[PDB]
């Protein structure tokens, strides 16, 4: 309605600083809630080997990557390229 | 005749019909909880 | 003082003990003493008279070093056997600085010289909280350490609290310090027992809270902080006497009233744990806690002191007491001894 | 009603009232032993839980 | 380590020996209260560090906020003493004792 | 709900209600100078309401049936018996006053509820702060101990600063050989036979202590009796009264809250008038008092709260 | 002291065991006492505010006479567990440890003396 | 009738009755060694109880 769009335009001109604050406040929190790429914040950040990946010994199970890792099994992340 | 007209002149009908309605519930939930217990006390053990 | 400020401070007072309750580290269990401390100084100081500004400093310095001295023992306990809890095999001096500190939070042996002084020069509301709620979080430290306090000194603090918590109670004539000096003398019972079945001091706290609140809630009705200022209650509200009578004689334990029960059931632990010589002293000098109640009650009901002519106005103004607060407590005490099996 | 109803009533109390002495002397002595050698449920003071440790690899021997 | 712990625990002990003795002030009392803090801070920084207890490493901040949050109001009182007396002596406030 | 604190959050504010004429206002003078044709004829000229002088019985006239009572139920003043014989050990010269002090204090306190609810001005007359005028002349002459005056100013010390000033007082000076004449011009024998010196010590102590210390908190409108008798001019003198130099301005709506919950509890207004302090002049003793309060609750109408009395109505005397 | 035992649902008032216990009678020395105890409260609240004693709520009373009784039922319905576990835990400890609680209660008063302290 | 200016006179004897019942509820609570006492130990005629 017109009762609010005046206070917008009015409080804007007489205080056009806090609006950018009260915007960026509520606007910083809405954009993650609508993004496609927010999922990748953790993926990219979970794939980071700051620590040696300790291996595991074959018991004739877990059909995952072989010893020589150059086998496409396992999470051979290629999405990160051509992100 | 109470020149300063008191805060309690008419009954607070909001609360009295509300308090009693709480008590009666407080009576019945108690009882049905007891008989349920005495009932279940029997079949929980042998009898 | 602004409601936006009120329900954020009453909030913090409620958090300090509860954080202290609802936590396992000795660190969350420390900070909780500080929400309990940071949220008192605001309301100790509302009138902003000198008699409030002096108490806070006299309260703050006394109840900061205590926080530090607690805060020492943790760090020692994180050097020694690195973790954040008094586990079992921690050195005795550590606790004997912990218990030292809590005894400064509460006021037992010489550490009581501040508590009534603070309780003097203060409103009753926010005087109520020093003695009933703020008193818990120090104990929330302490029911944790069920065994393993040095039984030697924890008893020394009791008697010296019972002595000083009584003799001091004789001289004084303002309600505010008497109710305070009994907080001491109703602590050695909270405290002597403490290694010996401390689901029984938890009681005396749930008791002693039930006995002080009605009194303050009674003094709040008239804002009378003095024997004479309350002596003339027969003119103001001669109906409140029959509870203040039963409230006090309950508070200093006489049997048919409930307040005997902690002072009795405690001794049922202590004699059972082989200390004939000691606990006798408490119950005897406890009778001295009746003398400045039996002198008090003389001023109150048992002979109607002289009053002021100006009180004739006071019998026109339709006083208003609270509900759920005074009678509902004043009869959960003074009449509830014979449910003691159910209490305990 | 009669002494046939007293003398018998009294013994009923004694069976009720003597038994109490035995239980308390037991219930104390139990409470004594369950402390000095914490073996029963009473006076089992808590220790930190197993299930807030990571059993995973961190760095070579930990 | 131990060649600095006991040296700190002594320095702490002086700070406690300190804030229990007065010489005609409240601030020095109020101020020696923070060597009592800071000597506990460091001795918490060391143990949580030399133990490689990076999980306990948050705690030195949690204390250090309240190393000041209590202190700040502690400062705030003095303005409400000096505004009363204007002197900041501890021997000026002996009238809660009547 | 008795204004609570909820009503301050839901909205029961004061500054939303105030007015240019939401101004408490007082008149002062002497014992037959104006104030009955002045005070009335000012509330009406402007729009606000009016309160008369505080009688001995203003407490009784404002509760229950609003009726007056026996002397003993309302102090033991007997102002009529004051003038014809003071200097008795049956101390009447102070009881006459403190009993009136509290009543002025209640009257002033009765104002602030209505001043702070449907905010209108409040015409008082000889409010609290002019009350020592009666005492100074009364101690400068032989009527009261020195030890008993301190019992007054001590009680004044406890209740006066807890309230606001009277907000533009008025005083009508008048020469003492005239006011002694107006008493004779009125058909009262008791107001006669008063020492004219007392009515000269009345206003010489007035203008030395009252008048100066009030011109700084409030704003005075000193007038003469013939400058009165024409309340048209003074009404418009109020209009040019630029309100400053008082504590009304240095306090938000929340002081009014703790000011208004202080005053709605009329019993809490007076906890520092029934102080334990014991004089032979005002301390009564037990039986003399117990007899009264017991006979006073037997009275037809109190006996109980002022909500529950079968004998003056109160049909539903078992729920409400 | 009980609080650390096994079989412990902490902060479960009414553990959902104790449901195998016989509940109260509704008519015992303590609830009906607690009932009168509630009545003596509303008696006194009115007596403090200068209302007519023995009347003047007639719903406030009935609240207290229930609010305690409704409370006294559950609270009694708890402690009756606590004493029961205070017994249950005890005797079980005794049968897992018979080696330390023997029973030889005494001989008769014929194979035994007491010093006849005459007067 | 009228507003029952005297009804308390019913009040006390309702207690003596209630006491004689509570005194009797005590009795059937104990109700043991009804005949197992060495002293009496008398088997009755064909009928049922003693106390
Ligand atoms: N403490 C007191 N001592 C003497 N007279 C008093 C006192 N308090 C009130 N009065 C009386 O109040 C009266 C006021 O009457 P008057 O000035 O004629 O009209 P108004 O009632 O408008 O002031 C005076 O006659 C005065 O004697």
């Amino acid at each position: 309605a017109g009762r609010i769009s005046a206070f917008l335009k009015n409080a804007w001109a007489k205080e056009p600083v806090l609006v950018v604050s009260f915007s960026v406040w509520g606007l910083a929190i809405i954009m993650p809630m609508i993004s496609p790429y927010t999922k990748y914040a953790s993926m990219i950040n979970k794939a980071t080997p700051y620590n040696y990946p300790v291996p595991v010994r074959d018991d004739g199970n877990m059909p995952d990557v072989p010893s020589h890792p150059q086998d496409p099994l396992g999470p051979s992340l290629d999405w990160l390229k051509n992100l | 005749f109470y020149v300063r007209e008191p805060v309690n002149a008419k009954p607070n009908w909001l609360a009295v019909g509300l308090s009693v309605g709480a008590s009666v519930f407080m009576w019945i939930y108690l009882i049905q909880t007891h008989n349920e217990d005495v009932l279940e006390y029997k079949r929980r053990n042998g009898l | 003082m602004n409601p936006i400020t009120l329900a954020i401070i009453y909030f913090t007072i409620f958090l300090g003990p509860v954080i202290t309750m609802s936590s396992t580290n000795l660190m969350l269990m420390w900070v909780g003493l500080e929400f309990s401390l940071l949220a008192i100084i605001p309301m100790l100081i509302n009138k902003k008279n000198p008699r409030s500004t002096e108490a806070a400093t006299k309260y703050f310095v006394t109840q900061a070093t205590a926080s530090m001295i607690i805060l020492l023992a943790i760090v020692l306990n994180y050097k020694q056997l690195g973790t954040w809890m008094f586990q079992q095999q921690t050195n005795g001096l550590i606790l004997n600085m912990t218990l030292m500190a809590l005894s400064m939070k509460l006021g037992l042996a010489p550490f009581h010289f501040w508590l009534p002084e603070v309780t003097q020069g203060i409103p009753l509301h926010m005087g109520l909280i020093l003695l009933t709620w703020q008193k818990i979080a120090p104990l929330s430290i302490l029911i944790q350490i069920y065994p393993l306090l040095n039984s030697t000194i924890i008893l020394m603090l009791a008697i010296t609290s019972i002595f000083m918590g009584a003799w001091g109670g004789l001289n004084q004539t303002q309600m505010r310090k008497i109710m305070a000096y009994s907080s001491i003398a109703h602590m050695g019972w909270m405290l002597a027992i403490l290694p010996y079945n401390p689901s029984l001091t938890l009681l005396n706290l749930m008791i002693y809270i039930i006995l002080t609140a009605p009194m303050f809630m009674a003094l709040m009705l008239n804002n009378s902080m003095t024997i004479n200022s309350i002596s003339l209650l027969w003119n103001k509200t001669p109906a409140m006497l029959t509870m203040i009578s039963l409230m006090l004689l309950s508070l200093g334990g006489l049997p048919p009233l409930t307040g005997f029960l902690p002072k009795w059931i405690i001794i049922t632990e202590l004699m059972k744990n082989n200390c004939l010589i000691m606990a006798t002293l408490m119950a005897m000098m406890a009778l001295l806690n009746l003398f400045f109640y039996t002198r008090l009650i003389y001023s109150t009901s048992l002979t109607m002191f002289p009053t002021n002519n100006n009180s004739k106005m006071m019998t026109h103004q339709t006083k208003t007491k609270p509900n759920l607060m005074f009678s509902t407590l004043a009869i959960m005490s003074t009449m509830t001894l014979p449910l003691a099996p159910q209490l305990i | 009603d009669g002494p046939e109803k007293n003398y018998e009533k009294t013994l009923a109390i004694l069976q009720i009232e003597s038994e109490k002495a035995e239980l308390r002397l037991k219930e104390q002595e139990v409470r004594r032993l369950m402390r000095a050698r914490g073996d029963g449920p009473w006076y089992q003071f808590p220790t930190p839980e197993k299930e807030f440790i990571d059993h995973s690899p961190k760095a070579t021997p930990d | 380590m131990p060649s600095t712990f006991f040296n700190l625990t002594m320095a702490f002990s002086l700070s406690l020996l300190g804030t229990l003795m007065f010489r005609s002030h409240l601030m020095s009392t109020l101020l020696c209260l923070e060597g009592m803090v800071l000597s506990l801070f460091i001795m918490t920084s060391v143990t949580s560090l030399n133990s490689n207890s990076m999980s306990s490493m948050p705690i030195p901040i949690t204390i250090l906020v309240f190393a000041a949050c209590e202190a700040a109001v502690g400062l705030a009182l003095l303005v409400k003493v000096s505004n009363t007396y204007g002197t900041d002596y501890v021997q000026n406030l002996n009238l809660l004792q009547c | 709900l008795r204004y609570g604190l909820l009503a301050a959050i839901l909205g029961d504010k004061t500054t939303k209600k105030l007015h240019e004429y939401s101004r408490v206002i007082t008149v002062d003078g002497n014992i037959c100078s104006g104030k009955n044709k002045l005070a009335k004829e000012i509330a009406q000229q402007l729009g606000m309401k009016h309160y008369p002088e505080a009688g001995i019985q203003y407490s009784s006239t404002t509760t229950g049936d609003g009726r007056p009572l026996d002397i003993e139920f309302s102090g033991s003043c007997s102002l009529e018996k004051f003038y014809d014989d003071p200097k008795s050990n049956d101390g009447n010269s102070y009881r006459l006053q403190s009993w009136l002090y509290a009543s002025r204090l209640l009257q002033y306190a009765d104002a602030l509820e209505h001043l702070l609810s449907t905010g209108q001005g409040v015409v008082l007359e000889r409010s609290i702060y002019s009350d020592f005028v009666f005492l100074e002349a009364m101690y400068n002459q032989g009527y009261i101990r020195k030890q008993c005056v301190d019992h007054y100013n001590e009680i004044k010390r406890l209740t006066l600063p807890e309230y606001l000033p009277p907000h533009a007082v008025i005083y009508i000076d008048v020469p003492v050989p005239e006011v002694q004449s107006r008493i004779q011009k009125k058909g009262d024998p008791h107001e006669m036979k008063v020492t004219s010196a007392y009515l000269q010590d009345i206003e010489n102590a007035y203008k030395k202590t009252f008048l100066p210390k009030m011109s700084e908190m409030c704003e005075v409108l000193v007038y003469d009796s013939w400058e009165a008798e024409d309340p048209t001019k003074v009404v418009e003198d109020i209009e040019y009264l630029k309100y400053n130099k008082g504590p009304w301005l240095k306090q938000d709506d929340w002081t009014f809250h703790y000011l208004r919950m202080l005053v709605q509890d009329k019993t809490e207004v007076l906890n520092y008038t029934t102080i334990p302090v014991y004089l032979p002049e005002i301390t009564i003793g037990a039986h003399q008092g117990s007899r009264i309060y017991n006979s006073f609750r037997e009275l037809p109408g109190r006996k109980y709260a002022p909500g529950y009395n079968a004998e003056v109505g109160d049909k539903w005397i078992w729920l409400k | 002291m009980m609080n650390g035992r096994p079989g412990h649902e902490p902060l479960k008032f009414l553990p959902d065991e104790a449901r195998s216990l016989p509940p109260p009678k509704l008519n015992d020395p303590r609830l009906v006492y607690m009932g009168l105890l509630g009545y003596c409260t509303g008696l006194m609240d009115n007596m403090l505010r200068m209302r007519p004693v023995m009347r003047a709520g007639l719903h406030r009373q009935l609240l207290f006479v229930t609010s305690f009784v409704f409370a006294g039922y559950f609270y009694l319905k708890r402690q009756n567990y606590l004493y029961a576990v205070k017994d249950h835990d005890m005797f079980g400890y005794i049968k897992l440890h018979p080696e330390d609680f023997p029973e030889k209660e005494k001989k008769t008063y014929a194979e035994i003396l007491e010093p006849f302290h005459p007067v | 009738q009228l507003l029952r200016e005297h009804w308390v006179h019913i009040l006390v004897p309702a207690g003596f009755v209630f006491g004689c019942y509570l005194d009797r509820k005590d009795d059937e609570k104990l109700t043991a060694f009804r005949n197992k006492s060495m002293l009496f130990q008398r088997e009755l005629r064909p009928n049922e109880e003693v106390t």
